[PDB]
């Protein structure tokens, strides 16, 4: 997961 | 004529977007009256994000450590608290551009507009749908967090989405404006992934009514089907099972066209089993699933917003 | 990531929208400072519309025959005059929400956002492209005239389009903000029809670059082509001939992706010869030509 | 042609  | 997917006019929401910064981390916030809402993951850095104690990190944070930029003006934060996955910063100035609004948790399959932002400055707006698998096939780059999704009904802005993250497959996950996620996702950098997705039957059907409304009706037939039989075909093709409740939601469109949902299911069943051959629908080669029953009304009726 | 047909935030345009009535005819108008722009055919009854003489219709009007409204509120028209196919009405008060702006004539193939409006009220916003035959494939209902197309470069609005009419095929024609029509159409109801249209080759390649940047790569291949051999094929499939200027433009996207432009052309060549074989690109099962190279770069960075 |  990537926290944009 | 012509039929396009349209976003709502974004002005009312543009005047709520600000920029929120904690050390190295900048993202967008939503400014309504004297409160700014943003992803609580703003209080994080490179490593942190993996697994952090938000309750704990936040406790070190002081108000002065939040830099809140609206235009060229720093808003002075005078309070902060956490609410599920959101941070609520209280500011000394009530946003003079605050529209009439409400917070809504929308259901899967439903649509809304997205105002994409970076550094507090809107870049674009598009229309999308909450997928059956609780993600949105959006378009976000780095810095987009805190960007929001919404609907409008007259003068009232209905906030329903705030961006938090991108998943392995390049799709997107976020919260309602209460900080509660859509789907089972969590705001940390672990190994979560979208479940398999399906096609939004309710919307395909709405879209077929829309075609018919604009005089596109070659695909109709003199036959009908059971709810059950339709589901046996739909589900072969990866369609959400249709329910009686979905049937009723199409009621208005079925009344307007005088075509029974089950009569239209029959038509849709044939589209799936045979394809379109050579033709198009609303000048499209594929069956569109991102128009809800209400979008079709709104649009085929020239509905505007004060 | 992801890739969407994305429009510009329309707020700056929203606060310029007004209503303009002359008799029984109401449409939209664009209000900047002390002037309101709208299609000059607000003055025509549909009756006049088969063969209108606009000098004759205009000379017979007073400033006070124009009912201009900002929402519920009338603006006193203190001046009128005609510019090509536009009406320019002076009003007694300035629009304070007026943004930094300019008037621009765009080239076919380019894109812009349209803020569809009825009776001066924003209804929806959508991104679209100027077809090569100068039509727009739009979604305009009866009364959308006066709605505008625009782009936004920073804080500055570049207005490039105002809506005037629907054609027999169901596409839409209009003018720049100086009233000059896009294409060979006129504000009158005769049997004009849209010329032959082509696919915007330059945009298709950009879109393929977008798919590539986004982890889609199945359509790529080992071959390459010359400009000429590409055009010899593409033109059978109804595509705009591609020029070196167009190649150059694709420069930055070639560098980013590391796929050489002519190579991407070879890819497109096969796609045209062999369809997509069920497969999809960025979700689509057809080749989208409504993204300029510049759009791709802003959305994909 | 329908002037819209």
């Amino acid at each position: 997961a990537v926290l944009x | 004529s012509g039929f396009r997917k349209m976003a709502f006019p974004s002005g009312k929401v543009e005047g709520c977007m600000v920029q929120v910064t904690c050390g190295t981390t900048t993202l967008n916030g939503l400014w309504l009256d004297d409160t700014v809402y943003c992803p609580r993951h703003v209080i994080c850095t490179a490593e942190d994000m993996l697994n952090p104690n938000y309750e704990d990190l936040l406790i070190r944070k002081s108000n002065h450590s939040f830099l809140v930029q609206a235009g060229n003006v720093q808003l002075r934060v005078i309070g902060h608290s956490m609410q599920n996955c959101l941070l609520r910063l209280k500011v000394d100035t009530s946003n003079p551009k605050t529209p009439k609004y409400k917070f809504v948790r929308i259901q899967p399959g439903q649509t809304f507009s997205v105002l994409a932002c970076y550094n507090g400055s809107p870049s674009g707006v598009y229309q999308c749908a909450m997928r059956p698998n609780h993600t949105i096939k959006g378009s976000f780059l780095n810095g987009s967090c805190g960007s929001v999704g919404f609907n409008i009904d007259y003068d009232c802005v209905s906030f329903c989405y705030m961006h938090h993250m991108e998943l392995p497959t390049g799709v997107h996950a976020g919260t309602d404006l209460e900080g509660k996620f859509y789907g089972p996702f969590v705001d940390r950098q672990t190994a979560q992934a979208a479940g398999t997705d399906t096609t939004i039957t309710l919307n395909v059907l709405a879209w077929l009514y829309a075609a018919v409304i604009n005089g596109d009706r070659w695909f109709l037939n003199r036959f009908t089907t059971t709810l059950n039989d339709f589901n046996l075909v739909a589900m072969k093709y990866n369609y959400e099972p249709l329910t009686q409740d979905h049937v009723d939601i199409l009621g208005p469109l079925s009344a307007q066209t005088g075509i029974a949902v089950l009569d239209m299911c029959a038509a849709l069943k044939e589209l799936l089993q045979n394809g379109m051959n050579g033709r198009t629908i609303l000048g499209s080669t594929i069956l569109e699933d991102e128009f809800t029953p209400f979008d079709v009304v709104r649009q085929c009726s020239g509905v505007t917003f004060q």
